[PDB]
């Protein structure tokens, strides 16, 4: 049991600046 | 080999895709045992087990009976063993009995070691009991079942999936601009993601009510065709052993 | 009034309805106060709250601290008490807390009693756990939140909705026979079905990732409307 | 806890359930 294999390393920009959600997991 | 699977979190369509890939790989000429692993009993409902009908391994095993007769045959090659209906007492009470059920696994690694079926796919349920983790640790790969949302987004950065399991989208359909956006975003970033995925469709939704496997009740579905590939592609990856 | 919400399975919209009704009954004027009841720990997430902001009531009592000193003020009239985050180990063991947090049970009693907030709105979780019990016991009403689906169909059959619960009908689209069929059949058999409904709606799959509750963060949506009807009826009818 | 109040004496009343019970042997199972 882990946590899942993610990888945050060009329209991702657009859905990162729309989503406060998205762009804290992100960074 | 055994394969688990199990929802990232409730209602994504773990048991609909367990019961239509049996199907599926049973169309293969594969020979599969499917085993509910949920006390919830639903897998049984689309196998036209009849509602009424209370026996299954873990109800025999409460009831001090032999867990090898509550297994029920659907097709030559495809055999069902239900949970069995447990009472509300049973149901609000589950200190009372999720101790009580591991002689299961054993009967399942014998079951494994005779090779009487090629597949042995455990529908889990979304908990954390001692029965649910081993269970898991008696399945070969695992498939973590998810739907495009944000809620699962969150999920999959904060809970544990069983290790090595791929990642399973179900449900999904374009027209969201903020599913859309998430989907995407997985595609650049879950490592552990398939290749293939299964859309909403109303033939995963009718199927239930009618009591069959998807491919059973609309084989011509996009979403029978999917699981199809699924099937095919576990076939082709997922059958060897731990 | 405590409110108690609850899925029939888990999924059909629990978490978001809730965050959603604290809002709009915020809007009609109430003091309400959000408890996470699922060890999930989402709730905290549609106002606003750091992914990365563990604390909570669980988190709290477990690390052997005042719960009370985790609740969060999001407007002046409506705060909010997440559970916290439990780590992955605490997660895979319940066994391990699910019985040292029974004092949250005498704590929200002690808060029920001063009146403070005139509304405690609690999400809880689809378990058997003695914990979510005594959280059911002390709310005066309770909404069981379904999907119209032939899963949710065959539960309603089998297992234990909360003493008086009424469903609350989530996620209802177009585009699908078999649940126009489910629904028709519940119009004329569900005697403890609400009036109103929730339909699927992008407000309601966005607000999430806005990390804001539906109303505050499309008004004039649908969703927000169909849920100041829900707001509109409890004040009516669960006010007791 | 209790099981939820279900009363299936009205249904077989309006032909638009009696076609759906007869689509889906599923919501026939619980009605009858
Ligand atoms: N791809 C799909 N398209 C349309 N409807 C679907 C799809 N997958 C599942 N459904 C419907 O969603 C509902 C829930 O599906 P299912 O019971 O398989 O999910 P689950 O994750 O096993 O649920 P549970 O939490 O009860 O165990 C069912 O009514 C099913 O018919
Ligand atoms: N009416 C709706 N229309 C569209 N999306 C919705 C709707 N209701 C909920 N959602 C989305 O469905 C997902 C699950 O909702 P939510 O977290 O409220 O459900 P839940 O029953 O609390 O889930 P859990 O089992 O994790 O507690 C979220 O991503 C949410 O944004
Ligand atoms: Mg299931
Ligand atoms: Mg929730």
């Amino acid at each position: 049991f882990s946590l899942p294999d993610i990888d945050y390393a060009e329209q991702l920009a657009a859905a990162l600046k729309r989503w406060p959600l998205l762009a804290e997991f992100a960074q | 080999a055994v394969l688990g699977l199990q929802g990232v979190r409730g209602g994504v369509g773990t048991t609909t895709i367990t019961a239509a890939l049996a199907w599926s790989l049973q169309m293969l000429g594969e020979n599969v045992l499917v085993v509910d692993a949920c006390p919830d009993n639903l897998l049984r409902l689309s196998f036209n087990v009849d509602f009424t009908h209370r026996q299954g391994w873990a109800r025999a095993m409460l009831d001090g009976q032999d867990w090898r007769d509550a297994g029920l045959r659907y097709t030559s090659q495809l055999d069902l063993l239900p949970f069995g209906q447990l009472s509300i007492e049973e149901q609000e009470n589950p200190q009372h009995w999720q101790t009580r059920l591991s002689d299961i696994c054993s009967g399942l690694q014998q079951l494994k070691a005779s090779g009487r079926y090629q597949w042995i796919l455990i529908d889990l349920p979304r908990d954390a009991s001692q029965i649910t983790h081993q269970l898991l640790s008696l399945c070969d790969h695992s498939l973590a079942i998810v739907n495009v949302d944000a809620n699962c987004h969150i999920r999959l950065h904060q809970q544990a999936l069983p290790d090595g399991a791929h990642i399973l989208i179900n449900n999904f359909r374009i027209g969201s601009q903020v599913q859309d956006d998430i989907y995407q975003l997985w595609l650049q970033s879950q490592r552990r993601l398939l290749p293939m995925l299964i859309h909403r469709d109303e033939a995963m939704a009718e199927c239930l009510a009618a009591k069959q496997p998807v491919g059973e009740y609309r084989s011509d579905a996009l979403a029978a065709e999917e699981i199809l590939t699924l099937a095919n592609w576990c076939l082709l990856n997922y059958s060897g052993l731990k």
